[PDB]
């Protein structure tokens, strides 16, 4: 229907719907082909995930990150619903080319957690037009996934888009705390870094993967950082103010504070 | 066998071919010239061949619950990429658009 104020697998226990915008009536209509978005009604295993989908990608866009038209709507049993506009239909019924990585890499469903961030830097080397310019935003989308609680970024969740003839990381999609969504969370990152899922800490992300990595220089690497310095007081504001259940809040503000603490970010 | 006509942004770019034993293989029309249908896939080349499924083809299939949607809508097995790629074939995730051939 129509929004309201909202302008080893985890994914795989939510809907994945196509629907049209109806042109007079502004409301959603489902259909089965032919859709210019995405809705994701709840999830009957995990709580809250259209709620938390919801806010977390407008904390990605606060951060800096490219981030497509999102929302939430309501439901006909009068549950909340998250939408997203596919950037792979541009009006007139245009399509653009889309590949996620795992399609670019050789794997799988069933392989989509086998690789690893370095494999993710070859895959951008290789096809992206500006590489260099590609690495600040994974080094960007990386730290606030981990800020976040995003532990299901595997193969399929990163994608290449090519638009006007330009090869570059597809706008940001499925970006959610996963972490809190679920019980007895594993890992912390989908897909190793430095052979590390879990335990990350600053010297993995901001010597290892920033510096030998990517090749980034300090001075790039301090202003991204304190990017994500600034950006704390209004995440919290912004998850407070948020479509998600006050026990759900305090979940995403102490996972958000610990990842933080991890990364030296209050000292 | 199985084969489908492979177009890119509604112009037909190749054929994805079900060879046999397990074998596949996709062959660009030497008229195309457009953009290739997978970066894996430059047009340098007209022929590529596959011991498995496809890894770009195997992408464009559903995942998780959208999976078991479609395993109950059609009559088909669980394991027929190529089959349930044909029934979806007319919209998915990239500019890439399959029909079958017969
Ligand atoms: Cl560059």
């Amino acid at each position: 229907h129509c929004p309201i104020t909202y302008e080893m697998s985890v994914q795989g226990v939510q809907k994945k719907l196509s629907a049209k915008l109806k042109i007079k009536e502004g409301c959603f209509e489902i259909v089965d082909q032919y859709g210019q978005y995405i809705l994701k009604p709840q999830s009957d295993i995990y709580p809250e995930l259209p709620e938390n989908e919801a806010i977390t990608m407008t904390l990605a866009k606060t951060i800096g990150l490219e981030v497509p038209v999102h929302g939430l709507v309501y439901s006909k049993d009068n549950s909340l619903t998250y939408f997203i506009k596919r950037f792979d239909r541009i009006g007139h019924n245009k399509k653009l080319a889309l590949e996620d990585f795992a399609q670019l890499s050789g794997e799988d469903r069933h392989t989509k957690y086998k690789s690893s961030m370095e494999k993710v830097i070859a895959v951008i080397e290789q096809f992206c037009t500006f590489p260099k310019i590609e690495f600040v935003k994974l080094f960007k989308l990386t730290l606030f996934n981990f800020l976040v609680g995003n532990e299901d970024m595997h193969l399929k969740n990163f994608s290449l888009i090519t638009k006007d003839r330009k090869i570059s990381i597809s706008p940001a999609y499925d970006l959610l705390n996963s972490t809190i969504a679920q019980k007895n969370t594993k890992e912390e990152l989908a897909l190793p870094l430095k052979g590390k899922k879990n335990n990350l800490t600053k010297s993995d992300f901001l010597k290892y993967f920033a510096i030998e990595k990517l090749g980034l220089n300090q001075n790039v690497i301090d202003g991204i950082v304190q990017e994500f310095h600034q950006v704390i007081p209004k995440w919290q504001e912004l998850i407070g103010f948020s479509f998600l259940s006050q026990e759900m809040q305090e979940k995403y503000l102490e996972l958000l504070e610990q990842r933080c603490k991890r990364l030296n970010f209050f000292d | 066998m199985r084969k489908a006509y492979v177009s890119v942004s509604g112009i037909k770019a190749g054929i994805l071919e079900e060879l046999q034993g397990g074998t596949y293989q996709f062959t660009y029309f030497e008229d195309y010239h457009g953009a290739p249908v997978s970066l894996t896939m430059p047009l340098k080349n007209k022929v590529y061949d596959f011991d498995v499924f496809p890894p770009f083809f195997e992408g464009l299939l559903p995942e998780g619950i959208m999976l078991e949607a479609l395993l109950r809508k059609y009559k088909i097995d669980k394991n027929d990429y190529f089959g349930q790629l044909i029934l979806v074939g007319q919209d998915v995730v990239g500019a890439v658009t399959i029909e079958e051939i017969r």
